[PDB]
């Protein structure tokens, strides 16, 4: 005659109902991703189309449901979950809204073009043809162009789509009891029912600003050394004074600077940690690739893989026919299955995507034990993180070095550090401001107090003032150049990429504390130590039935997001860098100097 | 000797909602047999060694055969509680019998789903041991009567398993029957 006992019915009912076709919409997104026909695309969307109305029926019947008696927590989450109405709210012709500007956003995002306006030579997709011109060529004049290849002939149809997008995606936060839209992806880091634990939605603008002031200082050094080492291949191209330009960043928008370590290599006289010559003279395979990661696993203290995962999985490029995208994703299917979608390659990175792509099968059977609502992340940076920390670790030289990947003698002097560190800077430090400064820019277009003619002046000016930009082509309110991006276009919260970094270094310190490792952070190494497993797996296991500040006490007991165990991880870097630009004008103010 | 391959062996098995309870008694039954088969995953006895059962013997050999879904045969176990144990196949304390669990991945499986499996998932009261219940009668969630329509409080009970091949091992349908042996006044007993 309560409650809370009619509640523990009806989700009793939801988890078994919910993983049967949850299971099946998983089963034919897997098909659709391995062996793409005509029928398969339908076979998809049939099964998608009703795991969707399921949940649509759901939540109208969890909604009679009083939410001010239910003393139990573990119920209390799984049904604020499934009360979410999302687009239930929204009538019948505010509904085709959604479905008709997201397919348009995928599709427009899907057309791949590099073909010269007044010179139709010929132009391939968007792997082929715009990742090659911004990895491989040193040419100024195309790469502008390339700049503007895809930022005036793909963004520029976005500018009326995407404003239509940001007006009523954000009237769906008032009817959903929300602040705006950003405040409704603020959701899943927003804890209460907690003494002391609670985590309002407003705290995470002021944490992730607070925690801005440390990655400034190690950024002032990084941009400013990153300057005296690119203007070498372009001498009178830009100004040693003042900022970068965006189509010199190693991609189209400049989120990762990987491409940036040839042209600013510290020490390149001593050859590089690169085993990728080491593994073909051994002959290997795609077998033998994630072997050695399931048994880096097992020697941590997880537990390995099944046998329904060996032979079910699919490993290198299959067959001729068929032309299905192998993009390097984990699959959670449910009921025990667990997959690893990729195309195998004997590289440096395929092998460390190889260690990175387990490490969320290894999150997911953590909470298998947990009910299919709770059967996820404590937040979207979880189990990003998570899949990460493991790739830190397999890229360590004394890792692979106890494989015999690297050579039994190999010297660790100042140089052959500076060098890793570096390449991990580029890929770790350097997208830390643009991650940032992006969700910044979509914060207030989502809370509304940026108006239509103030949009690309105000996204301009954090890109100048936070990120350190100077704009290679002046652009006028017309253009709609944040918006090309991958993420946003397509519905992602990219603040899971931020909070990603700050989640995968205090793990770190964490888990090499618990292994007792003598040395620095860059050195340390998980494996043979069952101590940091079991630290680690009473974390992995809660899922989201616990808070998510919750887990961090679990491991690293500061319950708010530390931001100081990811400067000691590049102190050798850091005092290097403040070393070598004693002259060099660090620091940048606001700079119009290249291109007024 | 009596037909123990047409209750282990057999083509059909009945599911944990309607469990069948055959009776087997007046015949020689070899268990060594069964011991060296290499096939089972969760042989485990309770009450009886398997020495002892050779030499001594008890009359009244009933055997249950039911379906349960791999991580759920755990619950199989007396003083175990659960969800099967508590409203599908109760055991009472004190059995003296053995549990005989092994894979059917390839038999009891087809894709699509093998929805042929049921299990009780809501009762009024908890099952006294070895009782079986087959019905249709519909659950009562809260206060308002449920007139065998569907409705938000009524939760109908007999829920479906889904036995794709391609499930895990925890979700792997595993065929297991149950013997009992208990020495009541019922005399003449047959040894093996
Ligand atoms: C982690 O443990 C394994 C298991 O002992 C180590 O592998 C040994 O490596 C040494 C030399 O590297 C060999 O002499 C042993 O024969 C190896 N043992 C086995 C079972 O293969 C591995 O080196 C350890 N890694 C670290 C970083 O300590
Ligand atoms: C169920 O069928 C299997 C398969 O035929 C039987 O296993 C056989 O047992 C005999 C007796 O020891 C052996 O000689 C065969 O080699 C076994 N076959 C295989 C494939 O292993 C099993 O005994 C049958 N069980 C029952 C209760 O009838
Ligand atoms: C794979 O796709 C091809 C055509 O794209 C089709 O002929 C074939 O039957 C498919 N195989 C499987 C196993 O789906
Ligand atoms: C909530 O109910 C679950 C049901 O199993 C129980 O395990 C848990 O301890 C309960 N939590 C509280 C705080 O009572
Ligand atoms: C979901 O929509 C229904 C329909 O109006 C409404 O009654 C309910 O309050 C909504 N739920 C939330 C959480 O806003
Ligand atoms: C996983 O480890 C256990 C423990 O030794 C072992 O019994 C099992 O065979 C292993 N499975 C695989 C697929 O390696
Ligand atoms: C690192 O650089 C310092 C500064 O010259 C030097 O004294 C030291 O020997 C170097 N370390 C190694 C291992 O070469």
């Amino acid at each position: 005659s309560t409650i809370e006992e009619q509640a523990k019915t009806f989700l009793d009912k939801f988890n078994h109902e919910a993983e049967d076709l949850f299971y099946q919409s998983s089963l034919a997104s897997w098909n659709y991703n391995t062996n793409i026909t005509e029928e398969n695309v339908q076979n998809m969307n049939n099964a998608g189309d009703k795991w969707s109305a399921f949940l649509k029926e759901q939540s109208t019947l969890a909604q009679m449901y009083p939410l001010q008696e239910i003393q139990n927590l573990t119920v209390k989450l799984q049904l604020q979950a499934l009360q979410q109405n999302g687009s239930s709210v929204l009538s019948e012709d505010k509904s085709k809204r959604l479905n008709t500007i997201l397919n348009t956003m995928s599709t427009i995002y899907s057309t791949g073009k590099v073909c010269n306006p007044d010179n139709p030579q010929e132009c391939l997709l968007l792997e082929p043809g715009l990742n090659e011109i911004m990895a491989n060529s040193l040419d100024y004049n195309e790469r502008l162009w390339a700049w503007e290849s895809w930022r005036s002939e793909v963004g520029k149809q976005l500018r009326p789509l995407y404003e239509e997008y940001v007006v009523l995606k954000n009237e769906m936060a008032r009817a959903n009891h929300y602040e705006d839209y950003g405040d409704y992806w603020r959701g899943d880091y927003e804890v209460n029912g907690v003494d002391g634990y609670d985590y309002s939605r407003g705290q995470l603008i002021e944490d992730v600003e607070h925690t801005f002031e440390e990655i400034k200082p190690l950024y002032e050094h990084l941009h400013a050394y990153v300057r005296a080492k690119l203007m070498n291949a372009y001498p009178s191209y830009i100004s040693p004074i003042g900022c970068l330009p965006a189509h010199l960043l190693g991609d189209m928008w400049g989120r990762f600077w990987t491409n940036l370590y040839s042209l600013t290599v510290p020490f390149g006289q001593k050859p590089n940690i690169d085993v990728t010559d080491a593994m073909v003279d051994q002959a290997w395979d795609a077998q033998r690739i994630f072997k050695e990661a399931e048994k880096f696993f097992v020697s941590v203290g997880l537990p390995n893989m099944t046998q329904g995962f060996w032979e079910n999985s699919m490993l290198t490029d299959p067959g001729n026919v068929q032309k299905a995208v192998c993009h390097p994703t984990a699959w959670d299917l449910g009921k025990g299955d667990f997959r690893i979608l990729m195309c195998t390659k004997v590289t440096m990175d395929d092998f460390l995507t190889a260690h990175h792509e387990m490490g969320h099968i290894q999150y997911d059977m953590a909470y298998a034990a947990q009910p299919f609502l709770l059967r996820n992340g404590a937040n979207e940076g979880f189990h990003e993180a998570v899949g990460e920390i493991m790739s830190l670790s397999a890229a360590t030289p004394k890792h692979l070095k106890s494989i015999g990947l690297l050579s039994p003698d190999f010297q660790e002097d100042n140089e052959t550090e500076i060098n890793f560190l570096l390449k991990q800077a580029l890929t770790i430090v350097g997208t830390l401001p643009f991650t940032y400064m992006l969700e910044k820019w979509r914060w207030m277009v989502f809370k509304g107090e940026i108006p239509k003619d103030q949009w690309m002046k105000k996204w301009w000016e954090m890109k100048r003032e936070i990120v350190g930009v100077v704009e290679p082509v002046p652009h006028d309110e017309t253009y709609c150049d944040p918006a090309s991006l991958f993420h946003v276009s397509n519905d992602y919260s990219f603040i899971r990429y931020y909070t990603r970094t700050l989640y995968q270094f205090q793990f770190q310190e964490a888990l090499c504390q618990a292994a007792k490792h003598e040395g620095p952070l860059h050195k340390c190494d998980i494996s043979n130590s069952t101590e940091a497993g079991q630290k680690l797996f009473n974390m992995l296991r809660l899922g989201k039935s616990e808070p998510w500040t919750l887990a961090l006490e679990n491991v690293v007991g500061a319950k708010n997001m530390n931001v100081r165990p990811l400067l000691n991880y590049f102190e050798p870097l850091f005092t290097w860098l403040k070393d070598q630009n004693k002259n060099s004008f660090v620091g940048w103010s606001t700079d119009w100097s290249p291109y007024a | 000797l009596c037909p123990f391959g047409e209750v282990f062996n057999a083509t059909r098995f009945a599911s944990v909602y309607a469990w069948n309870r055959k009776r087997i008694s007046n015949c020689v039954a070899d268990y060594s047999v069964l011991y060296n088969s290499a096939s089972f995953s969760t042989f485990k006895c309770y009450g009886v060694s398997p020495t002892k059962l050779n030499d001594l013997c008890f009359t009244n050999v009933y055997a249950d055969s039911f379906v349960i879904r791999g991580d759920e045969v755990r619950q199989i176990a007396p003083g175990q509680t659960g969800k099967i144990a508590d409203y599908n196949y109760k055991l009472p304390d004190d059995f003296t019998g053995c549990v005989i669990a092994w894979n059917s991945n390839n038999l009891d499986s087809k894709v699509g789903g093998n929805y042929n499996y049921l299990y009780r998932l809501f009762r009024k009261s908890n099952l006294k041991p070895f009782e079986r219940d087959i019905s249709t009668e519909i659950y009562q969630a809260g206060s308002t009567p449920c007139n065998g329509v569907e409705g938000f409080n009524c939760y109908f009970p007999l829920q479906s398993y889904g036995f794709q091949p391609t499930n895990g091992v925890g979700y792997q349908p595993y065929r297991v029957v149950v013997l009992s042996f208990e020495l009541l006044h019922a005399p003449a007993t047959v040894c093996g």
